[PDB]
């Protein structure tokens, strides 16, 4: 052209592992919970649509959307998994979502609980200038 | 070590 | 924040150096013309406000002033030397205006002519929306 | 030249900060960990010599070396404080250092513990090759 | 990752167009010359191994290529046209070459002689330890 | 306004 | 506070 | 070359 913006937006993807007491009669061992916010207490909400999470095909209703904060998923489980993550703006021109594929790790019954910590920056080529006003107010 | 979902 | 837009736009200085074909009046013995423009095909009239050229003190009018495209001084000399050029922008916040130190110099007879072209590149850190625009129009 | 490499690499520099149940003997309020670590599946170790935490000065031994990943250290205090933290790298030019102010602070009784990350992107310009190779190996 | 070695050089792009009276047997009022070189005199003969020419269809072998320095095609016309150029690089992997649109453009007579000037700088994302080797000695 | 060929 | 160690 | 510097 020769001008270019480009927005970069911060990211956290994080989940927390603990063992449970009892198991439950189901069977499960632990109790797990994984999320998706801005770091430092970023309101993304601003230019994300929703959140999707995969859950594992041995959960009832695997796809589980949150479209309003907190965007998080709780549950009870026995085994860890690759849990893909989507991420839907508020666009109208691509990309309309990026794609995460997190590690949803256990740590067995004698180790201390997991509490990890992701972080993605997003970087947006030349966006609109309605969309620009939603990522710069996180 | 730990368990996980066969895939 | 912390989001970011960060606003790059590319500058072009140069300059050209002839020897006449015989000294003038007061026998100077070469031609230059240096200019700031922008790429192809841009048009930078849309951010630029004025470019301010600083010759040397042995000039008439030294300070050449150019608020309109070409940003242009065209002249007649017997040296080259460092020309400050200073380019201001339609922009109301920090930076008002950026300075490169031009180095216009000459080659001497029985050598080529000059045809020198130097480019910049400018990166503006959250603009307003509105010189954001302007930015991205050129 | 005219030529250039920018290498870059990724550093995450975080803390955990949790309240003990019942203090120590010594009256220590609180159990935290500091460490330095690369983003996902790298290992640092490939280009890291070695990394320096700087306790505040109330601490035993206050400067403590990690030589080997992985770049953690664990211990109970009853306050937060500045953490300056030295990555050492293993090439025998400028920079052989990269220095970060690590924030190593702490939440109340009756809050949430502390998970916190920081994320650095470190830009190396035109090393060694040898240097260069243990950079992108991670 | 990362892992990330961005590897940039400089190209200069330009044409000299000369008038020429009388003209030719042929009807040829202009004699021109187009080359790609590299600033500050470097060596761009490291990492090109091959430039290529793509003149207008009414030329005798209209694809020109110079495979040794200087990268130039001096020829005599009637009129401009835009020229495709082709650069090639001693790469064994993707990209093996970079296309540029290059106009080729004449004054009349009783307007200023052609001396044209243009920057493009290309960026290498992540090449072998071999051609790196090139590019920056080049 | 000038000799350019065209495509 | 959180408190904070002197400096 | 000269330059009046
Ligand atoms: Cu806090
Ligand atoms: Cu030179
Ligand atoms: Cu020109």
């Amino acid at each position: 052209m020769a001008s270019s913006c480009a927005v970069q937006v911060k990211l956290e993807l994080g989940h927390r592992a603990q063992v449970r007491k009892k198991p439950t009669v189901e069977g499960f061992t632990h109790d797990w919970m994984v999320f998706v916010r801005g770091p430092e207490h970023s309101n993304i909400q601003h230019f994300v649509e929703k959140v999707v999470f995969h859950l594992h095909e041995s959960f009832p209703r695997p796809k589980r959307v949150c479209k309003d904060p907190p965007y998080k998923v709780e549950e009870s489980g026995y085994a860890g998994f690759i849990l893909p993550i989507e991420v839907y703006f508020k666009n109208k021109e691509e990309p309309r979502k990026v794609r995460f594929d997190y590690d949803l790790f256990l740590h067995l019954e004698g180790h201390p609980p997991v509490n990890h910590l992701r972080c993605e920056k997003l970087t947006f080529n030349n966006p609109t200038e309605d969309f620009r006003r939603k990522l710069l107010k996180a | 070590k730990a368990p996980r979902k066969q895939l």
